[PDB]
């Protein structure tokens, strides 16, 4: 039991902190977008 | 409950801080901090 | 303060603690490790 | 270590902290509030680690 | 609101750290305070609280002294308005007591916050904490929406 | 009770014009291309389907208190920020597949090794800290 | 002499590993002297490279500035185990930082050298940061 | 997989572990026959194509011989040795495992988490090195 | 045992009720104060005060009474039912009792 909840508590808090970085370096080109700049979400504002 | 309000909004709170973070150090008074670190190292390399 | 009946506005304070000083504690540590491990990527690159 | 790792996580660690406090001497029992400057090891491990 | 130009005096750098100095005595003050139950006081909280006017009285007069000298640019400054509102709510309970003034004591824990507007250096650095978390209240609308509908859901 | 379940009845027969007015307007077909409208149909439907029940449980009118989603549209910023990283959870299908095998490898160990321990022990000692083997934590 | 003298901190390192609550009486005697030994020969390692190196170079390189203060922690704590006995805070544990030092043999030195210079580059920003989170404890201490 | 996870493990005699207990057989039969072609196809010798070579072909290896020698425990006298065999019977979970080489968007996402695991490899040590003395002071603090 | 091991006593209970004996402590205090009462015999003479910042009287009792069945219950009713607030003033307590 000592192994069992040590490892896992190691282990899914390293899987889950992949996944957070995985979504967020995903996104990573809007997170540090600048306004002047042009950018895709800009684009939308053209169809409306 | 868990895995959107906790789960979710912690991942968006790292992505946002992450971008925050990485437009700051590209700012012109943030650069010219580092440049005067880069040359201060140089000159220590030369000078052992 | 009272109980149920007549304490329940003190419930803001543990609440503006636990919810600011959970994002401050964020904001202060990881700006923290994010600039100044930046700032070393950036400085191992440059020299080699 | 094992019970570092769990202060570690932030799980328990107010109880290992009154225990902490509490300890008065080797092979003797707990007196509350005996040594009170503990309370800057474990402060101090939440800034660290 | 003063009488324009008229041998105004301005500050020299020992009056700064003496405010400083009043300030981290005040904080310290505080620190020393054991609150007991049911209207009981221990015999160091009369000694303790008799010290109040002396401080009351230091913020007043360098409050006076800002008030006279920029001419009421005083409260422009937001660190001003903070040190201006701690003085005024300090000597409405200090100075009479006819109003229900216990509740006035709670505004003297922002007195430590002093200690940032007198150190410039220490502004500067709050200003990067704040600046990184206004994006952020966008996510706290996000959170609140989901506290919200999950409120109504374990209501029904 | 009885005046709170009056304004439900109100508000289903606005939210139902809404949609046959849409409807109409729209067309049958090109209205029920966008998902939005396809997300008030079934909301209406859900509701209108209860209360002709009561006269002839209702937890599938709590898609009406998914109504409020609505307002989001108009916050920009909220909206990009909340359907960005949405799009890029359904891109990383297999990262979360790997979170779910560390779930189920480490269920199948403790079922084995930790499965045989019994729950119906209780005494007056009750010490909770020592037991949190329960009928609930198992 | 490098890799003697490391070599010794990781018997140092590992001799107050040992200590639990009820080690034999034996143990205890040997780990009374031991500590002793090894105070005595990094005391001397210190003075060798004192006189080997001049007092003004030794002291001005910042590795051996904190040899110095686990050297004079070390004594500080045997004389206060005599004055009051009962309290040990293992000070010369932290002699165990040395073993740091390996890794400039691998190519891992140069992004760990770099995040120490940064690091101290910005130790003004550092303290000060931690300075305004302090005072935010002390503000909502007092208000509760 | 599906079947590790139906099985009751508080009643050991339960009809449905009765049932699930032939099907365990088959699975083993299956990967009994996996295993030996693949080991005729490539070769158990080191020749650089050797199946003992790839690290998930002992994994399989583990998996189909821990499910055999269980199998000859049994078979002398059921209930001999219980602890031993209850031990092997463990091994089992491994199955879900190999999954990941064989689907290759899988393995790419495996070896992502491997990767992030060497770049802090060496604040992983740092980080050990440090708790380690937080450990040993604490040792000295709180000792019995 | 109690008679065999002393002497008629003269017995004072002096109460703390100021503030800080608030919660668990005034519990204890007249559980106390109770079982103390309990060690008495009918040649015993006692009389309950308490003292918060002026000292008075417990009980219906000014002087002293003697250690009855009914004495003692009357001093341990009036000690249930007392309530702690005030600040403590040892000069004004022992100069009354
Ligand atoms: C912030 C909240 C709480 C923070 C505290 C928590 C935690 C504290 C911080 C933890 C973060 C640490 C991360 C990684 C730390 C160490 C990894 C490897 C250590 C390390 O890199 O080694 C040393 C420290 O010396 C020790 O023996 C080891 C002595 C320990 C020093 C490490 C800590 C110092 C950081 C400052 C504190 C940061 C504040 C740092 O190297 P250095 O900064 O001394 O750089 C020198 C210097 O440039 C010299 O020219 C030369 O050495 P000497 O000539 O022999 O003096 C060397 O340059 P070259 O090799 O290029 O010639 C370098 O070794
Ligand atoms: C984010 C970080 C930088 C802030 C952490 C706050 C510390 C500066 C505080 C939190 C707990 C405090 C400690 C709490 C308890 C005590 C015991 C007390 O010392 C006594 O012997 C008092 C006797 C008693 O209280 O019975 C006062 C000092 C000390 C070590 C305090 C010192 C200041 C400490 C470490
Ligand atoms: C830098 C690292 C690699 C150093 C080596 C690790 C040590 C910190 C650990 C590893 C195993 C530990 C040991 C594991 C178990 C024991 C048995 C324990 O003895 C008893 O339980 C009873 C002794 C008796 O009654 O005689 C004494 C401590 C000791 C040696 C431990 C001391 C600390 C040790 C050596
Ligand atoms: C999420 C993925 C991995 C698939 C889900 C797997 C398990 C969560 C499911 C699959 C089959 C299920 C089992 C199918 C049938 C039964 C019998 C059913 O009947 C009983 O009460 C026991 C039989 C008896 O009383 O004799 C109890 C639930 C159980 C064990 C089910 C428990 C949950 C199981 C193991
Ligand atoms: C894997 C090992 C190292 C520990 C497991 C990680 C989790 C359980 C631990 C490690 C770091 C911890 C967090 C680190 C950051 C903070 C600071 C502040 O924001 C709230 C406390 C909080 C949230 C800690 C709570 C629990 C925490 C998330
Ligand atoms: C950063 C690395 C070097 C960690 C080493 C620092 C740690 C181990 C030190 C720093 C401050 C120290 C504390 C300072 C003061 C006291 C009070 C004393 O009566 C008991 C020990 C105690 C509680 C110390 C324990 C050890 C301690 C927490
Ligand atoms: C091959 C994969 C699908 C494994 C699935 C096996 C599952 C679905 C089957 C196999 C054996 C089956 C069990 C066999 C034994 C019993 C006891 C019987 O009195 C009731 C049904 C019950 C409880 C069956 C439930 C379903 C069951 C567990
Ligand atoms: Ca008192």
């Amino acid at each position: 039991a000592y192994f069992y909840f040590v490892s896992f508590i190691f282990l899914c808090s390293f899987l889950m902190l992949n996944l957070f970085v995985a979504v967020i370096m995903d996104n990573f080109e809007y997170l540090t977008r600048d306004s002047s700049i042009l950018g895709p979400h800009h684009l939308d504002e053209y169809v409306r | 409950l868990i895995i959107i309000g906790s789960f979710f909004m912690l991942n968006l709170v790292l992505g946002v801080l992450s971008g925050e973070f990485a437009k700051e150090r590209e700012r012109v008074e943030n650069r010219r901090a580092f440049l005067k670190l880069r040359r201060q190292q140089q000159i220590e390399r030369e000078l052992n | 303060q009272g109980g149920v009946q007549g304490g329940m506005v003190f419930s803001i304070y543990f609440i503006v603690l636990t919810l600011f000083g959970n994002y401050t504690l964020l904001n202060v540590f990881l700006a923290i490790a994010v600039d100044n491990l930046a700032n070393a990527q950036e400085l191992t690159k440059d020299e080699q | 270590l094992l019970t570092l790792f769990t202060v570690s996580t932030g799980e328990g660690w107010p109880q290992v902290l009154k225990h902490s406090v509490d300890a008065t001497f080797e092979n003797q029992g707990p007196s509350p509030g005996y040594r009170m400057e503990m309370s800057i090891f474990y402060v101090v491990y939440f800034v660290v680690f | 609101v003063v009488r324009k130009y008229a041998k105004k005096i301005t500050e020299w750098p020992p009056f700064e750290y003496m405010i400083l100095a009043t300030i981290i005595a005040n904080c310290i003050v505080l620190a020393l305070e054991q609150h007991l139950p049911d209207d009981d006081k221990t015999p160091m909280s009369e000694r303790l609280d008799d010290t109040e006017p002396y401080f009351i009285g230091i913020f007043c007069f360098e409050a006076g002294i800002k008030i006279i000298a920029l001419g009421f640019s005083y409260l422009r400054n937001g660190w001003n308005v903070m040190d201006f509102v701690v003085v005024l709510t300090g000597i409405l309970a200090t100075v009479g007591t006819e109003f229900d003034l216990r509740t006035l004591r709670a505004v003297r824990v922002l007195r430590p916050l002093k200690l940032v507007s007198g150190i410039p250096s220490l502004q500067v650095v709050l200003k990067s904490i704040m600046k990184a978390m206004i994006p952020l209240l966008q996510i706290g609308l996000l959170l609140f929406f989901a506290i919200l509908i999950f409120a109504i859901i374990g209501l029904e | 009770e009885n005046a709170l379940r009056v304004f439900n009845i109100v508000f289903t027969s606005l939210f139902s014009l809404e949609c046959v007015l849409k409807v109409m307007a729209f067309g049958i077909l090109n209205y029920f291309r966008d998902a939005w409208n396809i997300f008030d149909f079934v909301t209406v439907l859900g509701s209108i389907t209860d209360i002709l029940v009561t006269e002839f449980l209702s937890f599938l009118r709590l898609f009406r208190a998914a109504r409020l989603i609505k307002l989001l549209r108009q916050g920009y910023t909220i909206r990009i920020l909340l359907w960005t990283f949405v799009q890029s959870f359904k891109a990383l299908p297999y990262v979360c597949l790997l979170i779910a095998m560390l779930f189920f490898i480490y269920a199948i160990i403790g079922m084995q090794v930790f499965g045989n321990i019994g729950i119906d022990v209780e005494d007056e000692d009750s010490d909770e800290d020592e037991f949190q083997i329960t009928e609930h934590n198992n | 002499f490098y890799w003697t003298v490391l070599s010794l901190v990781a018997l140092n390192t590992l001799c107050v590993a040992i200590v639990h609550y009820n080690q034999p009486e034996w143990l205890s005697d040997f780990l009374y002297y031991a500590e002793f030994i090894f105070l005595g020969l990094f005391m001397s390692e210190m003075f060798i490279k004192m006189y080997g190196l001049g007092t003004r170079p030794y002291f001005h390189s910042s590795f051996n500035c904190f040899d110095c203060g686990v050297i004079i922690g070390s004594i500080f704590e045997v004389i206060w185990a005599v004055i009051k006995p009962g309290t040990s805070f293992g000070i010369s544990v932290l002699r165990a930082l040395r073993l740091l030092r390996i890794f400039k043999v691998t190519k891992y030195w140069a992004s760990l050298r770099n995040l120490v210079v940064s690091l101290l580059n910005s130790m003004k920003s550092i303290i000060s940061l931690l300075f305004l989170l302090f005072l935010f404890i002390v503000v909502f201490a007092l208000l509760g | 997989s599906i079947a590790l996870a139906a099985e009751d493990p508080v009643q050991p005699n339960a009809p449905r572990n009765n049932v699930l207990r032939y099907f365990d057989y088959v699975f083993t039969g299956v990967f009994t026959f996996e295993m030996v072609i693949k080991m005729i196809d490539l070769g158990l010798v080191l020749h650089q194509g050797a199946y003992f070579r790839d690290l998930w072909n002992i994994l399989d290896f583990i998996v189909v011989s821990g499910a055999l020698v269980a199998f000859a425990f049994t078979g002398n006298s059921k209930g001999k040795d219980i602890n031993t065999i209850k031990s092997l019977r463990v091994l089992r979970v491994l199955r879900p495992l190999k999954t990941i080489k064989r689907l290759p968007k899988l393995k790419a996402v495996f070896d992502c988490v491997v990767n992030s695991l060497k770049n802090v490899f060496n604040i992983l040590i740092v980080y050990m090195l440090f708790m380690f003395i937080f450990a040993v002071v604490a040792v000295q603090l709180f000792k019995g | 045992y109690i008679q065999g091991a002393a002497s008629p006593k003269d017995m004072l209970i002096l109460v703390d009720v100021s503030g800080s004996v608030s919660g668990l402590t005034l519990k204890l205090i007249r559980t106390s104060v109770s079982e103390m009462l309990e060690t008495l015999s009918d040649d015993d003479f006692v009389n309950v005060a308490s003292f918060n910042s002026n000292a008075q009287d417990v009980s219906c009792f000014q002087h002293l009474v003697q250690a009855n069945v009914r004495n003692k219950k009357v001093l341990k009713d009036a000690v249930n039912n007392i309530t702690a607030k005030g600040i403590t003033d040892y000069k004004k307590g022992f100069s009354f009792a």
